[PDB]
Parts: structure tokens; C-alpha cells; sequence
RNA sequence: GUGAACCGGAUUGCCGUCAGGAAAUUAGGUGCGCUUAGCAGUAUUCCCCACGCUGUGGG
């Protein structure tokens, strides 16, 4: 009995009109915060039922929520799509009661229920950031000449491939390697979005700071096969990759 | 010790005191012409009044045949330049004739002013001519406050119903008798963002902000409508919003 | 009043009457010592009635 | 026992009261000019009001 | 900071601040009468408070009485402003 | 005075379409039309930030609308009661002159939010007599200083001494 | 933008400015008094009829 | 207590009553915003917690 709905964003029309939704999607933390507030704590509704106070996340409750940023249902209208799921009841009249300019159509929600079998075909779209934890030589200053010390910095490098390998079967081999651990097996998958995803974060007289959030996103699509139905119920609403809370874990439950 | 009462009272257009030619009484201060209410006018208005009538009280407050009454009032000097005006009246014949008009067809005089009114009581001599009746003296001082808060000069009022109330009363218990008329050596110029009474009370506040630099003060405005000193500075000892609690605080200070 | 009413037929009726019963006369004209300026919201009768109500509350909570 | 009537009345552009030169009566109140209606004019209008024919009982004449 | 760079009427990312009263001003300001506002709604607030006779106490975005027309105002700043200093 | 001369210079540097959108905004406030408020922000907010002696909001808006309507050049020593007042010497003293004098007399009894219409008819009288120059800077710092009596006093007897020459 | 034909300097223009325009659906109203037209041409009725017809044609066919 | 003390200038009242600012009027003639561009075939991705350091609890 999972909670699947649709938020609908314009991303089009007259360029002269300032569209706050367009800058709302052009950052991770904005959509993250707005969908995180979309499950408010119950005592706030009893206290302020009108969404008319300076909020605080300590008053809010915390759940491993997750979304999906897509676009382009055609038919002579370019439009952008937000697909959200989590485990608690969301509210959309509470969330966007002052943000009617954010959307291009009123949101809609129905009841959806997923079922899985053994050795059954599926169709899926996932998004996982290309993340490989590596020891790197540090490279700072860069004032005319390179300067390094013996310290090896620890971070997650974006995925790279050898010069005799195209990106396509490299990410196919990544998905093939990650399949038997998570609980499925595929025969082929198609790469259709490899790119860079940028964002920024504020944090606590104090100031505010801007740092470029960095994620090597990978959105794929097409034809899934399963090995056991019991290895998929714990995958939905939790995520399979990294940047889990940032909207990188929705299992597209479309059996066809 | 001396109880000093400085009252700011804005009166609607009227003629409370008339000279020989019917003009409002006029004085000279700050190098400009001011509207004046004579001291004896306010004295007789406070006296002979059922608002105040409710050894002998009111003989000591205002004397009658070497009494040397404890309470005396100053001439009500306006805070601004006087603005006397001609009102033209006619009195109809109210009988159909071949002509029109029958009365005096004359002109009356009227003026509206914000008056500073000074009152001084000596406590010790007020007790002295009351034969030591301290409670009676406290009651008659409270009665003075009650009357002079809500009695106006009963001058020409049938045609000019001016029954305005004071918007500010400052009561102090200082050492020497000083009048704050020097506060209004400046006539009050009216600005768009402030009214006449607020500016007059502000001039009073800016003048009592001095003198102390080179005693106490109870300030009364109706429901704190006009605060003496638009800051948190120690300028008024007690900002009081109601007249009854002002009288109570003054009485419990005295006794 | 029957002034130039033939040329200025101004027979508007009052929007507010306060009839008070008391033993001392009160002039509420001191409410309008500060002149009433118009604003985008409300009208002049509403602003004047608000100023008069403010002064009535101040007088009742005062004298 | 005093009965007090405080009325707020908005009027159309009119000249209810005039002085010698045919100007509306003006008085200074609060340091600013205020349009004025004389009390004698109001008293005459009340005495010659349609709600006073059954009550009017006085003549002020020299004839 | 405590507003988390978020607007108060529409909860958009905030970039400026607005004053509720000018009892203290110039440099003397304490952070209990200031509202963190976004760019598109601070302009609407200033469009509304200029000639409403607001004197000292400006528009609060923290009461229901002053809010319902703020959205009606913010409807048309999007409508007519050239985005193109 | 700083903040006012640059305001007059920026108003004089405005182009024709900007003056047109100010002209259409005449007679009402700036809360009902966007581009009037955007233009007032553009011509006020940086000059308000840069100088402490910037003029008050409503008088600046009034002078902006009046300059858009009438468009007279800025010239020192050409204030209103000199130019009108020298105009008041060429009229018939018994009937016409008291009427124009009452038109100028009305200006002493308005607040700041209805003041533009009697000023508009006065500047129309000025335009009918081919007057190209007006002390815009002088007009705006005496208009922002309207809260006092001495300023109206020197205004008035400046009209008198312009009349008695 | 008015563009200079001769490239004797860098890629400037010449004169730059704003023109203003609008599009509208207009309601036009005309009233002709027949008897006043007859009186004004001193009774030439054919001239008045020709004037009315030509006015009707010119109001439609001329902008 | 100092030519001082005690000490109202009182009340009686509609300016009113007659009025079209009126007749006449093109704002016109002149005008290119325009020259540069993968939202992505990778070589540090800004990180807090953690694996024999390449899985793992997420800002
Ligand atoms: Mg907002």
C-alpha cells in the first residue's frame, strides 16, 4: 500500500515571466527541503493548521523519503514530472497552499500496490550516482605548478573507464555487477542520461556559504528480470545506490 | 514641600475667557502672541462647581477674607501662536416681512489653543489652615485633581460646546516652585506625522530631560495615549494610564 | 442646514451617532486633533470612526 | 443627567455656512484649518426641521 | 539562519530581509522584528506598504489578516516584469 | 545637497518610453501597476543606498510624475514663486489675478498625497506661457521639507518680492 | 536602432531609441444634425445629403 | 505670604437668496540589437559516519 503520486511542473511558457519553479528544480536542496516539509509533524497541524509560521526541522519528523525528477509527457506540451514515495501519509493541499505558481496543474494521487513474483519480467528506471571510493593524491593551489604531499585523500571519485571502452557497456557492466548483490539479474540495459548534477547547501551571528554539490548521475531504463520476489520489497522506498535522500532510489514498478 | 501640577489641555474652537471687547484673552510669551485663560477664570471654574462640591474645605484651597490659599493657578499660556477668528452671525426675524435679517448682525471672536496650566499646592500650609486634618487635606487634594481634570472654564459654551479633556498631567513633588512655561518659548509648529498635543508633550519632555542634568514625576495620559518621553530613558517615574490610579499613587506618596 | 442647498443638494445622512448618558460633558473632537489622512484601504468615515473609537476607549480607560 | 450626542456626518460638496465674503466657515484646530459649521446654523435647522412643526412654539421677532 | 534561507509566505529560497516595525532602525536592530523574505515577495511587500499609511508597523507575513492579499499581489509581479542590471 | 542633484540628473537622463510609463501612472499610486513600482525602485533604491540624504518616497514619486508630465529643464534660480509671480504681473489685477493667486494659494493647504493636481494646474499655467526652466532641485528640497512653517514663509515672501519688482 | 551604413569605426549603430505602439479595437461615434446642416448651408438640401453620404463613406474608408 | 492676599466679562443669534465658461482645433515628418557558444566521452565529487584501505549509516 505504497504512496505514489505526481507533482507537475511547467518548465515552459513565456520566458519573460519569472518562473519560481524553474529555479526550484535547478538545485537539489530546494526540492529536497520542499518535499521533506511535505510530511509535517502532527502537532504542528494542531498548533498552526494554516502553514503560517517560521518552520524548524527539529519540530519536523524524519523519514527516509525519496523522489524522482523526470519530464516530457508529450502531446504538444513540454512538462516536468516529480514522482515521490515514502512511508507515511503525505499532504499536498498543506504543502503547496501558497505555491500555486510552482505547479502547472493540480497534483493528483491514487492508491497503488506493488506485487512481485519469482522469475518474472519487469520494466524499470533507476538513477544512481556514479560513485567509486578511492584514495587520491591531493592536488591543491595549482599556482603555475603542481604541489602534492604524501597524504592520500579519501573521497568518492566519479566512475571512469578505459580508453578502449565506451560508456554504454561500462555502465551495463556496473549494473550487471551490482545486480546479484541486490537481488536481481538483467540481460541488457540502456544508458540515456550520463551527466553532471549541481547543487548547493546552506548550513548554520553566522553567515551563509555556497559550495558546489557534485553528483555523477546515471539514469537508465528498460526491461528488468528478477531472481526472487523477496529481495525487492526491502528495496522500494529505501534506495539502491548513493544520494538516497536526494532522490536516487525509486524502483519503477511497471511489470510489462 | 510643594505639589506641582502641569496640565496640557487642547481646547476645541471656543471663547472661554472674554476681555472688554469680546476677544479671547491674550498674553505675550516666547516672542509671540499666545492665547490666555486668566488665573481667576480657572479658579472660579474650579470653585462653585458640583464636580468639586461633592477646618473648612475649599476655603483653604481658594481663599476668602490672611488666608493665603495653598492652591494658586498660573495664566494658561498657549503652547503655540494664538489664532483668533471672527465668527459672523445673524439672527432671523422669523416673521415674514418685506426685508430679511433682524438681529445684532454682529461678529463674535473665538480661538482654539493648547493650554499649559500650572497649579501649585503647599502641603504644609494646607495642613496648617486645616487644623492638622491630614486625611481631609488628602481628600481635598484628590478632589482638586478630580475637578481640575474634568472642569472647564464655564465661559461662552452654549454656542461653543468645548468640553475637551486634558491629554497630559505631570505631577511632581520638587523643592522650588518652577513653571515649565520656558519649555514653550518655542511656539509649537505642527508637522504632518505628529499632532499638536503630542508635540507639546514632547517639548515638555525635552525640557524636563534638562534641569535634572543642569525629585520625581508622575505622568498621566488617558490609557497611555501620550507617553512623556518616546524612549526608555528615566524621565517619568511612573507612566500612569488612568486618573484614579494617578490620584491614588499621589495620595499614597503623600500619605 | 439650509445653506446653498438649491445649488448644492447635499442631504447626506450621518453614518454614526453615539448617544451617551453621563453627568459630565465630553468633547471627542480631541480624537481628530491629528488630521485624518486617507489610505488605500477603508474610507474616511471608517477612519474617523476608528479614531473616535480609539479616543472613546482611551477616555473610558482613562477618565 | 446629561444626554450627549456625538455625530459623524460626511457631506457632499456644499456651502452650508458662509461668512461675509461667501466663503465656507473655517477654524484652526490642532494647528490646521478645519471646515466649520456654526452652532447657530444647526440650532436654526433643528428648530425649522420637519420633525419640529408639532413642537415649535416660539417666535423671535422685532415686528 | 533560523529561517533556513527560506521565505515566510511562499517558502521559496530566501535572499533578503524585511522589517516589521521601525521603532529601532538605522543600525540598532535586534533579530525579533525581522522577517527573512525571498526576492519575489520582498518586492511585493514593498509594493504594498508604500502608500497604505503603514507608518511604523509594516506588513507582517506572520499573521493571517495581512496574508490573503499578498498572494493576490504576487500573482502579477510574475505577469508583467521583464526578466532582463 | 547630495542625493537630490543626482536624482534630478537621473530623471533628466530618462528616455521617452520610461517617461511615458510614468505619465500613464499619473493620478494614482504605484501599488496597482508593476512597471511604475519597478521604475521607482530602480531610480530610488540604489540612490537611497548610496546616499543618506535621499528624498522621501512620496515627494520623490510626485516630482518624478510631474517631471514626466511637464519636462522642464533644470536651472538654478528659477523656482516656482519667482516664475509664477513674474507671470502674476501681466494679468488683470481685479479679476484674473486674484483667481490665479488663489490657484497658487491652494498649494499651502495640502498634504503630500493629493498635492500633484494643484501643482499640475500651476505647471500648466507655466507651460501656457512658454516656461522652459524650473528649479527642480529647489522645488524638491523645499517640498521634502514641507513639515515646517519657515519654509512656507520664505516661499510666500519670495512670491511677494517677485510681485513687487 | 538606426545603423550607420559606413563602417568607418567599430561596430556601433548611430541613433538608438524607443518607439511606442499599441493594438486596439476601437468604438467610434459620429452624430450629424440634419436640420442644423440644412440651416448652415442656407437651405441647400442636396448639398447636405451629399455631405452626409460622403461623411459616411469617409468615416469607413479613411483611417 | 506682597500696591499685595481674597477676584468669570455674564448670557440672548440661519448670510441668504440668483446663476452652463462658451464656442475653434492632425502631433507630425527618421530609424536592423547584434556579433560567441556539447547540460556533458569520463581522470579530485564538496562531504559527516565506515570496510585488509573497494561494500556500508546519509547532509
Ligand atoms: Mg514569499
Amino acid at each position: 500500500m505504497i504512496y505514489l503520486s505526481r507533482l507537475l511542473i511547467d518548465t515552459g511558457g513565456n520566458p519573460d515571466r519569472p518562473r519560481p519553479g524553474r529555479k526550484w528544480l535547478d538545485n537539489i536542496y530546494n526540492v529536497h527541503r520542499r518535499l521533506s516539509m511535505a510530511f509535517p509533524s502532527g502537532l504542528r497541524r494542531e498548533q498552526d493548521p494554516h502553514f503560517l509560521k517560521p518552520f524548524s526541522p527539529n519540530d519536523f519528523q524524519k523519514t527516509p523519503f525519496l523522489f524522482r525528477v523526470d519530464n516530457n509527457i508529450d502531446g504538444n506540451d513540454k512538462r516536468a514530472i516529480i514522482i515521490v514515495q515514502s512511508v507515511l501519509e503525505p499532504d499536498w493541499d498543506y504543502c503547496f497552499q501558497n505555491a500555486l505558481d510552482f505547479l502547472a496543474a493540480p497534483p493528483e494521487t491514487k492508491e497503488y500496490n506493488p506485487e512481485f513474483k519469482a522469475g518474472q519480467l519487469l520494466r524499470f528506471r533507476l538513477r544512481v550516482n556514479a560513485s567509486v571510493r578511492r584514495h587520491i593524491p591531493e592536488m591543491v593551489q595549482q599556482d603555475g605548478q603542481t604541489i602534492e604531499t604524501g597524504k592520500i585523500l579519501h573521497k568518492r571519485v566519479s566512475l571512469t573507464w578505459d580508453a578502449s571502452s565506451t560508456p554504454d557497456q561500462a555502465l551495463a557492466d556496473w549494473l550487471a555487477a551490482k545486480s546479484p548483490k541486490l537481488g536481481f539479474t538483467l540481460q541488457r540495459c540502456e544508458l540515456l542520461q550520463l551527466g553532471w548534477v549541481y547543487g548547493s547547501k546552506p548550513e548554520p551571528w553566522r553567515e551563509h556559504k555556497y559550495n558546489p554539490l557534485r553528483f555523477r548521475a546515471a539514469l537508465l531504463e528498460g526491461v528488468l528480470e528478477v531472481d526472487d520476489p523477496k529481495l525487492f520489497l526491502k528495496t522500494l522506498s529505501s534506495g539502491i545506490g548513493k544520494a538516497k535522500s536526494f532522490g536516487f532510489g525509486l524502483l519503477s514498478v511497471l511489470p510489462i | 514641600m510643594l505639589i506641582e501640577i502641569h496640565m496640557i489641555q487642547n481646547h476645541s474652537p471656543a471663547n472661554l475667557n472674554r476681555d472688554d471687547l469680546g476677544a479671547p484673552k491674550t498674553c505675550y510669551f516666547g516672542g509671540v502672541l499666545r492665547s490666555r485663560i486668566s488665573s481667576q477664570c480657572i479658579k472660579r471654574s474650579i470653585r462653585t462647581s458640583n464636580d468639586f462640591k461633592a477646618l473648612a474645605p475649599d476655603i483653604a484651597l481658594c481663599g476668602r477674607m490672611t488666608v493665603e490659599a495653598a492652591l494658586q493657578v498660573a495664566h494658561a499660556i498657549s503652547t503655540h501662536i494664538a489664532r483668533p477668528e471672527i465668527d459672523y452671525f445673524v439672527a432671523a426675524d422669523d416673521v415674514p416681512g418685506e426685508d430679511a435679517g433682524a438681529g445684532h448682525i454682529g461678529e463674535s471672536m473665538f480661538a482654539s489653543a493648547c493650554f499649559y496650566k500650572y497649579f501649585s499646592i503647599d502641603w504644609e500650609q494646607l495642613v496648617k489652615n486645616l487644623k492638622g486634618d491630614t486625611n481631609l487635606a488628602a481628600h481635598t487634594v484628590g478632589a482638586f485633581l478630580l475637578a481640575a481634570a474634568k472642569t472647564n472654564p464655564s465661559g461662552k459654551q452654549n454656542s461653543f460646546a468645548a468640553h475637551n479633556y486634558p491629554d497630559g498631567i505631570l505631577v511632581e513633588f520638587k523643592n522650588s516652585p518652577i513653571s515649565y512655561a520656558n519649555a514653550f518659548v518655542r511656539p509649537v509648529s505642527v508637522v504632518k506625522e505628529s499632532d499638536l498635543v503630542e508635540q507639546s508633550i514632547g517639548q515638555l519632555s525635552n525640557y524636563v530631560n534638562d534641569i535634572r542634568l543642569g525629585v520625581i514625576g508622575f505622568w498621566f495620559s488617558p490609557n497611555n495615549r501620550y507617553p512623556l518621553g518616546y524612549k526608555h530613558s528615566k524621565l517619568a517615574s511612573r507612566n500612569i494610564g488612568n486618573l484614579n490610579e494617578l490620584v491614588g499613587a499621589v495620595l499614597d506618596y503623600i500619605g | 442646514p439650509s445653506g446653498k442647498q438649491n445649488s448644492f443638494a447635499a442631504h447626506n445622512y450621518p453614518d454614526g451617532i453615539l448617544v451617551e448618558f453621563k453627568n459630565s460633558p465630553i468633547s471627542y473632537a480631541n480624537a481628530f486633533v491629528r488630521p485624518v489622512s486617507v489610505v488605500k484601504e477603508s474610507d474616511l468615515v471608517e477612519q474617523s470612526i476608528g479614531q473616535l473609537s480609539n479616543y472613546v476607549n482611551d477616555i473610558r480607560l482613562g477618565y | 443627567m446629561l444626554i450627549e450626542i456625538h455625530m459623524i456626518q460626511n457631506h457632499s460638496p456644499a456651502n452650508l455656512n458662509r461668512d461675509d465674503l461667501g466663503a465656507p466657515k473655517t477654524c484652526y484646530f490642532g494647528g490646521v484649518l478645519r471646515s466649520r459649521i456654526s452652532s447657530q446654523c444647526i440650532k436654526r435647522s433643528i428648530r425649522t426641521s420637519n420633525d419640529f412643526k408639532a413642537l415649535l412654539g416660539g417666535v423671535r421677532t422685532r415686528r | 539562519v533560523m529561517d533556513h534561507a527560506a521565505c515566510m509566505v511562499c517558502k521559496a529560497p530566501a535572499t533578503t530581509v524585511q522589517h516589521v516595525n521601525y521603532r529601532r532602525a538605522g543600525g540598532k536592530e535586534i533579530p525579533e522584528d525581522l522577517r527573512a523574505l525571498c526576492r519575489l515577495c520582498h518586492d511585493a511587500c514593498t509594493m504594498l506598504e508604500y502608500g497604505s499609511g503603514m507608518t511604523t508597523n509594516r506588513i507582517d507575513p506572520c499573521d493571517p489578516i495581512w496574508r490573503e492579499r499578498i498572494l493576490a499581489k504576487r500573482k502579477e509581479i510574475v505577469e508583467f516584469r521583464s526578466r532582463g542590471r | 545637497n547630495r542625493g537630490t542633484v543626482d536624482f534630478i540628473a537621473s530623471l533628466e537622463n530618462l528616455k521617452e518610453g520610461d517617461l511615458g510609463i510614468l505619465r500613464k501612472l499619473r493620478g494614482a499610486r504605484l501599488d496597482e501597476k508593476l512597471p511604475g513600482f519597478d521604475l521607482f525602485s530602480a531610480l530610488w533604491w540604489p540612490l537611497r543606498q548610496k546616499n543618506q540624504r535621499a528624498p522621501k518616497r512620496e515627494v520623490a514619486w510626485l516630482i518624478a510624475k510631474l517631471f514626466a508630465e511637464f519636462r522642464f529643464e533644470q536651472r538654478e534660480g528659477a523656482t516656482l514663486p519667482i516664475l509664477m509671480g513674474g507671470i502674476c504681473r501681466k494679468l488683470e489685477p481685479k479679476k484674473e489675478l486674484p483667481r490665479v493667486l488663489a490657484r497658487f494659494d491652494q498649494l499651502a493647504s495640502l498634504d503630500i498625497m493629493q498635492m500633484e493636481e494643484p501643482l499640475s494646474v500651476i505647471m500648466g499655467i507655466l507651460r501656457k506661457h512658454q516656461q522652459v526652466c524650473l528649479d527642480w532641485v529647489g522645488l524638491t528640497d523645499v517640498l521634502s521639507f514641507w513639515e515646517q512653517e519657515p519654509v512656507k514663509r520664505e516661499w510666500s515672501d519670495s512670491f511677494i518680492k517677485a510681485y513687487k519688482i
